[PDB]
């Protein structure tokens, strides 16, 4: 069993991921405050995946949980052509902290579905996934509403994971 | 809608326990005659709030088999912090004290030492926590400060690393969430005389 955070900021579409990681299905959400925890089975592996809400006040604590992380599904909102500084900025931060120093880190570019939607490599650039030190990471155009993307996004994961010193 | 789903669910386990296989069925029969995806629905008052429709639930806390206990803390987190479990005036009890104040307590009775299920740890943990920050409830500030006590006991006497990180996490949550509460309560006091 292993231990993933799906992080970003509100509304980015962290819980519909879960719960249509989950049991296959979109449903409808609010706002976590707090968190929910959830244990997911793909490929025959399983995680406890928690989810952690995003609203401006609420992310300090994200460093709380970063403690025993094997992977970080990091959802950003594709259309959110406003905060991606944000998303990067919180993202940087975050891949500082020394418990996360050996996570794997996956970026969903969510909402892919939507007109409005930056490029896969728009957003890559965006975040500066490329300057990243020492990271195991790749970047997922993905809908979480019409179960785009998700499975390939899994399987790099599930197939990373699989990679032990 | 998820209530009617994880009722039957509810009846499934064991039956060992009659008392709570009936309380279990009487709640479900009220929900048919009050209608006359499986996560909880929506706030609205078109779906009929879920009060005393409870009873069934504090068995399931109360129940041995700990996989029913973690499926109890479980849903009634869910729905609470949907804004389904306002909570009313004392039942069964001596006022000075909501039903919401009842329901904690009773989440907060699950974990009894080390011994517990971690399953169940957790989840207490985490009812334990979008109970105290939910938008939506108030609460007894005893009943605030047993909460903060139990999440407290599995942080100290856990065993599990995990729900000890987690914990440890939602006992800054939770103080920093009731302390805020208090700190604009407080200034509405000082500006309200004004
Ligand atoms: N078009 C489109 N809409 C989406 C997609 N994924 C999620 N949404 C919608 O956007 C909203 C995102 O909300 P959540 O899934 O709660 O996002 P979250 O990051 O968990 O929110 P917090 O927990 O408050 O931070 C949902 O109500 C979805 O209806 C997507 O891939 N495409
Ligand atoms: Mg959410």
């Amino acid at each position: 069993e292993m231990r993933i955070l799906i992080l970003g900021l509100d509304g980015a579409g962290k819980t519909t991921i879960l719960y249509r990681l989950q049991v296959g299905e979109v449903v409808t959400t609010i706002p976590t405050i707090g968190f929910n925890v959830e244990t997911v089975t793909y490929k025959n592996l399983k995680f406890q995946v928690w989810d952690l809400g995003g609203l401006t006040s609420i992310r300090p604590y994200w460093r709380c949980y970063y403690s025993n992380t094997d992977a970080v599904i990091y959802v950003v909102d594709s259309c959110d052509r406003d905060r991606i500084g944000i998303s990067k900025s919180e993202l940087v931060a975050m891949l500082e902290e020394e418990e996360l120093r050996k996570a794997i880190l996956v970026v969903f570019a969510n909402k892919q579905d939507m007109e409005q939607a930056m490029t896969s490599s728009e957003m890559a650039n965006s975040l500066g996934l490329p300057a990243l030190k020492d990271r195991k990471w790749q970047i997922f155009k993905t809908s979480a509403t019409k179960g785009t993307g998700l499975d390939e996004a899994m399987e790099w994961l599930v197939e990373t994971l699989k990679s032990r010193q | 809608r998820a209530l009617e789903k994880i009722l039957a669910d509810k009846e499934v386990k064991k039956a060992h326990h009659s008392q709570l296989r009936k309380a279990c069925e009487v709640a479900l029969e009220e929900i048919k005659a009050e209608t006359e995806t499986l996560p909880p629905v929506k706030s609205k008052t078109n779906f009929i709030e879920a009060d005393k429709y409870f009873l069934p639930f504090e068995l399931a806390c109360q129940s041995k088999c700990p996989r029913i206990v973690s499926t109890s803390l479980d849903c009634l987190q869910k729905l609470i912090a949907y804004g389904h479990l306002t909570g009313n005036a004392p039942d069964s009890t001596t006022p000075g004290k909501k039903l919401i104040d009842r329901i904690i307590e009773t989440i907060c009775g699950c974990f009894q030492g080390p011994q517990t299920d971690e399953g169940v740890q957790l989840q207490i943990i985490k009812a334990l926590l979008t109970a105290v920050t939910s938008q939506h409830i108030e609460i007894h500030e005893g009943t605030v400060l047993q909460a903060v006590r139990t999440c407290y006991n599995i942080y100290l006497a856990s065993k599990n690393l995990i729900n000890q990180t987690t914990a440890k996490a939602t006992l800054t949550q939770m103080l920093n969430v009731i302390f805020a509460r208090m700190e604009n309560q407080a200034l509405q006091e000082a500006k309200q005389m004004e």
